[PDB]
């Protein structure tokens, strides 16, 4: 989705914190920076991991 | 829960 | 005594057998050892710091 060298980060609207292969945690009002962009799963990095999460869970900040 | 490996390994 | 805790904070686990907790999740304390204590949450088992949590009377 997202184009090379996109700068994107996004705040979390809840908390999503089980444990799963390829997931990323996070708790409610997390800043995430986001990666990649696949339909409703995209791709970040917070508090040193990396990881999917539903995009529904998180709302873009403005650059 | 007193036999778990979490609580018998202890915090440190 | 199975006193419940409410997370001030959020903390991830330091250890294999720390508990991870976000802000506002209720724990179950099973067991208090000074500074640190071992309980439950989500399902899941393990110590934190008793400094982030407050007892719900
Ligand atoms: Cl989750």
């Amino acid at each position: 989705g997202m184009a090379q060298g996109a700068l994107l980060k996004a705040q979390a609207l809840c908390s999503w914190t089980a444990k799963k292969d390829n997931h990323l945690n996070f708790s409610k009002h997390d800043i995430i920076t986001v990666l990649e962009q696949q339909e409703n799963w995209w791709f970040g990095e917070v508090h040193g991991g990396r990881g999917w999460f539903p995009k529904s869970y998180v709302k873009i900040i403005p650059a | 829960w007193r036999g778990s490996l979490s609580y018998l390994k202890g915090p440190l």
